[PDB]
RNA sequence: ACGGGGAAUCAGGGUUCGAUUCCGGAGAGGGAGCCUGAGAAACGGCUACCACAUCCAAGGAAGGCAGCAGGCGCGCAAAUU
RNA sequence: UAAAGUUGCUGCAGUUAAAAAGCUCGUAGUUGGAUCUCUCUCGGCCGAAGCGUUUACUUUGAAAAAAUUAGAGUGUUCAAAGCAGGCCGCCUGGAUACCGCAGCUAGGAAUAAUGGAAUAGGACCGCGGUUCUAUUUUGUUG
RNA sequence: GAAGACGGUCGAACUUGACUAUCUAGAGGAAGUAAAAGUCGUAACAAGGUUUCCGUAGGUGAACCUGCGGAAGGAUCAUUA
């Protein structure tokens, strides 16, 4: 059993401090290994360049090709995987243009059926791809 | 015994001990008196330090150091230094989410006076703020209590 | 080994009302444990007790009426102000409508109702209801 | 950090001000003077925001520059002057005189008095001390050396000061029985017959003042400020009498004078 | 339960709830503290004054006679052993295990037992010492243990 | 990781935040040393070195926006010369 | 951040879902059975210098920056705000609470720790052995 | 009373030695993980066709096999004077 004790005080906060190291989220949010390893190093969006279109295979139960691109991020030079959310809207994405992407809901998690993509675009060229996607707005020229 | 253990005179400034001598006056020994006041919040001078002969220019009651602020305890722990003696002061520290408390406590350097003699380890000592006498000494012992243990 | 003897004592008459039976009893006693039991007392949750003297430490036969519901000790023995008896009123009490909070304080052992009374603040021994 | 700070923020200023925090950044910060930063209430203060006579700092610089204010009988051109307990603020254009006095909340009220109470003050000596060939010499509050004072007067003591000459007149020894003020703390304004002191060697002495509504409270013996000897003020005193009411008192008394008045 | 072991005996001697010389016993006080004195220049220790007191005299409580239990009355009188009894038979026992020991080299049991002995003589040596029955220089020590036996 | 007053959340207990207008500290590109003065190891003072950088007739001279605006750069990220 | 009693002090789990060290000993640490119900003096119906061994605890008092929060008053046209305002020159506010811990202070003496005669260097009640008496020397040095 | 000089002291100071790291012109080796029920088998789940598993050691294309000791989470709570 725990110790119920007046003078008890520090053995209980030691062993609270060293037990949070056991939760795993309290560990990921203090160590500094996932914030080092965070291609967005602890933003929440980032500008890349695309490098290319990628059609990523849905998982196994689900079958179809979900639109992303390789993108490199301007801050650090990183590689990532970015989902191109909206149907058509690969089509508004041209090879070495300014994408501005953010997370996919599920902090640094893979979302759905698509394995391994942790991103999706925001935006492209400085133009939301909801604006590209309903006619707002039109690609730059 | 000999108080001149340094490379210099060692003497209370305040007393003038070479006043011209007289032949008739002169019993074996030329008399010296001693410079002694007492330290204030109803402290005792002890019977030492108004007839004994050391030389301590830190001692509360012969030297020239003043009792003022906190008036503190301790048990003795180390008494390997010269006039200086370490003691231990042991204290709760309340930790508010666990309603607990936890053992502390530091240790503190503080100037023993020769006109305490037989102090020993584990005597409870009352000790008193003064300037700073060294590195680390502030305070000066002005009571000591027996251990319940000596014999 | 054995600690707190009004542990010891109050998980017997718990354990006793639980079983159904008129009677417990409690050894050793102890000075708490005898003025714990007359608080219980004076509220009637227990009704009459009687202390056998061996020459060691004494025994209690409690007499029990079945109006107790719980007896318990709080260990260790908080230091409690008048301030916090609410909060411990409020985690300890089933109701704010019976129950008492058992505090040991320089005026005696009694009730939390009675703390507040001599407006004075102690250490926690137990609750019952 | 360097050298002396010369401003003082608006909302770091001394509460009893009654200052706005939407009037500017900065407050006046006092000038040095007889009466500390914290204790005292600053001329432009007394003449804009108390008095009125000024809506603006440029006002009272204005009224100030032709020598109508005198403090403790000098005149006083500084705005920022520090005016603090028992001076009397003399306007001889306007032809009233007031004393800096506390209320019952800690703030100095606007107390006026008649022209010959602004004659004299009160100070309460802060030490005495034996110099220069054996001159007795005593320093009050207010930092007023006066020289040669009577034997028997002692520290934390009052005097009654000319202001003219500024000499002793008279004096009240601090002993229990004698009226007195607190001039500091919690209990900051009331006013209250001294019964006890009990004394802490090494330490802050704490004096016990009973009300005279029978209402007993304690301070630190610098916060004391003898006021008259027995239980007559040898000082006029605010519309309220020393006598702090509890907030219920005061909220039935405000409710009765609203139901007398209008 | 047991310190030592794991067994949870609960013999014991059982007192009477009386504290008075029973009515057989014409012994006085100073009888019975005379037949102490013999007992212990004859060397046997308090428990054993006791065993043979109880069992050959009647004196079912020396305590209860005399006024005093029978080590007290010992040290009054100054025929008192130096050290206590119960720590003089644990170092007599481990000074036995131990030269068991060296005779039989392969027994891991009693190497434990000797372990479980000198555990019980450390305890009880700080618990004299705290109540300065044992000098506080006193220690027990793997040599000289048999010449304070 | 400037500290605190404090902020968000909160049944009770707690958890997290506090660069940020108030108080205290520290610094003025990085170090170091000074003059003057009551008060500075001051940088909208000086003297060097280190980094960067301006004018030059190439001999020399002159620098310090973490002040207010405003640029560049950085970035997901912040306004008027 | 709450939900998360999924960090559990309140308040979690550990036979089989994740989990009791192979087993004892052992120092620090944590925890630890019953028991014990206010005195010499001073200005004659007072006042006290205290050492009653203290500590924890609890209650009180003092002291403790505003701003923020809580909160009193006040029809910003309501409100967030602000500290204003109100009456036919006058009247009135600019409250109050909280402010942890440590320190200071005065009560209580249950609980918790500690201590007081045991080897008698033990408590109270009146004197010897080594010395000078803080000028008891007041018509003068003494 | 200026320049200057000796001597001190504080003491910054375009690279070497303890460079803990990272990023990489850089192939290799060992893994892991995800794809794919492609290939060779069938180790486990039924007594899974040699009961399974543990510690340890050796051997093997690979699941794995075998030796010694242990466990039932066994396929026996039982087997008889």
């Amino acid at each position: 059993g725990k110790c119920r004790g007046l003078r008890t005080a520090r053995k209980l906060r030691s062993h609270r401090r060293d037990q949070k190291w056991h939760d795993k989220q309290y560990k990921k949010a203090h160590l500094g290994t996932a914030l080092k390893a965070n291609p967005f190093g602890g933003a929440s969006h980032a500008k890349g360049i695309v490098l290319e279109k990628v059609g990523v295979e849905a998982k196994q139960p689900n079958s179809a090709i979900r639109k992303c691109v390789r993108v490199q991020l301007i801050k650090n030079g990183k590689k990532i995987t970015a989902f191109v959310p909206n149907d058509g809207c690969l089509n508004f994405i041209e090879e070495n243009d300014e994408v501005l992407v953010a997370g996919f809901g599920r902090k640094g998690h893979a979302v759905g059926d698509i394995p391994g993509v942790r991103f999706k675009v925001v935006k492209v060229a400085n133009v939301s791809l909801l604006a590209l996607y309903k006619g707002k707005k039109e690609r730059p020229r | 015994a000999d108080i001149q253990t340094e490379r210099a005179y060692q003497k209370q400034p305040t007393i003038f001990q070479n006043k011209k001598r007289v032949l008739l006056g002169e019993t074996g020994k030329e008399k010296l008196p001693r410079y002694y006041k007492n330290i204030g919040l109803g402290f005792k001078t002890p019977k030492e330090a108004i007839e004994g002969t050391y030389i301590d220019k830190k001692c509360p009651f012969t030297g020239n150091v003043s009792i003022r602020g906190r008036i503190l305890s301790g048990v003795v722990t180390k008494m390997k230094m010269q006039r200086t003696i370490v003691i231990r002061r042991d204290y709760l520290h309340y930790i508010r989410k666990y309603n607990r408390f936890e053992k502390r406590h530091k240790n503190m350097s503080v100037h023993l006076s020769p006109c305490f003699r037989d102090v020993q380890i584990g005597d409870i000592v009352t000790v008193g703020e003064c300037r700073p006498l060294s590195k680390t000494v502030r305070f000066n012992v002005l009571k000591v209590t027996k251990a319940a243990g000596t014999k | 080994v054995r600690m707190n003897v009004l542990a010891d004592a109050l998980k017997s008459i718990n354990n006793a009302e639980k079983r159904g039976k008129r009677q417990v009893l409690i050894r050793p006693c102890s000075k708490v444990i005898v003025r714990f039991l007359t608080v219980m007392m004076k509220h009637g949750y227990i009704g009459e007790f009687e202390i056998i003297d061996d020459h060691r430490a004494g025994k209690i036969v409690v007499n029990l009426t079945g109006r107790l519901n719980k007896c318990g000790v709080i260990s260790p023995r908080f230091d409690v102000q008048l301030k916090d008896l609410e909060k411990w009123q409020n985690n300890l009490l089933p109701s704010r409508q019976f129950g008492f909070i058992v505090l040991t304080t320089s005026a005696g052992i009694m009730d939390h109702e009675e703390a507040r009374r001599k407006h004075t603040g102690g250490k926690i021994l137990g609750f019952f209801f | 950090a360097r050298g002396p700070k010369k401003h003082l923020k608006r909302v770091a200023a001394p509460k009893h001000w009654m200052l706005d925090k939407l009037t500017g950044v900065f407050a006046p910060r006092p000038s040095t003077g007889p009466h500390k930063l914290r204790e005292c209430l600053p001329l432009i203060i007394f003449l804009r925001n108390r008095l009125k006579y000024a809506l603006t700092g440029d006002e009272v610089k204005k009224i100030c520059m032709q020598r109508f204010i005198k403090i403790d009988g000098k005149v006083r051109t500084d705005i920022t002057y520090p005016a603090g307990f028992m001076d009397v603020i003399s306007i001889d254009k306007t032809g009233e005189n007031f004393r800096l006095i506390y209320d019952t909340k800690g703030r100095f009220a606007v107390h006026r008095i008649t022209p010959e109470e602004a004659k004299y003050k009160l100070c309460k000596v802060r030490k005495i001390f034996v110099g220069t060939k054996g001159i007795p010499h005593l320093v009050t509050h207010d930092a007023r050396t006066i020289r040669y004072p009577d034997p028997l007067i002692k520290v934390n003591d009052t005097i009654q000061i000319d202001l003219e000459t500024g000499k002793i007149t008279d004096f009240i020894k601090f002993d229990t029985g004698n009226l007195c003020m607190v001039t500091g703390g919690a209990n900051l304004g009331r006013i209250g017959v001294i019964t006890n002191r009990e004394r802490h060697p090494g330490s802050f002495d704490v004096v016990h003042v009973k009300d005279a509504n029978g209402n007993s409270f304690a301070t630190r013996l610098s916060n004391i400020f003898v006021i008259g000897k027995g239980n007559k003020p040898w000082i006029s005193l605010p519309r309220g009498k020393g006598i702090r009411l509890t907030i219920a008192e005061e909220r039935d008394k405000r409710l009765a004078a609203k139901q007398s008045s209008g | 339960g047991r310190m030592h072991a794991p067994g949870k005996g609960l013999s014991q001697s059982a007192l009477p709830y009386r504290r008075s010389v029973p009515t057989w016993l014409k012994l006085t006080s100073d009888d019975v503290k005379e037949q102490i004195y013999k007992l212990a220049k004859k060397g046997l220790t308090p428990s054993q004054i006791g065993v043979i007191l109880r069992d050959s005299h009647g004196v079912a409580q020396v305590r209860f006679v005399t006024g005093n239990k029978i080590l007290r009355i010992l040290k009054s009188k100054g025929l008192a052993p130096d050290l206590p009894e119960d720590l003089y038979h644990l170092i007599k026992k481990a000074v036995a295990v131990r030269k068991h020991l060296e005779r039989n080299r392969k027994d891991k049991d009693a190497k434990f037992r000797l372990i479980l002995i000198e555990s019980r003589i450390h305890r009880l040596a700080r618990y004299y010492k705290t109540k300065r029955v044992l000098p506080p220089n006193w220690k027990y020590e793997s040599s000289t243990a048999s010449a304070l036996v």
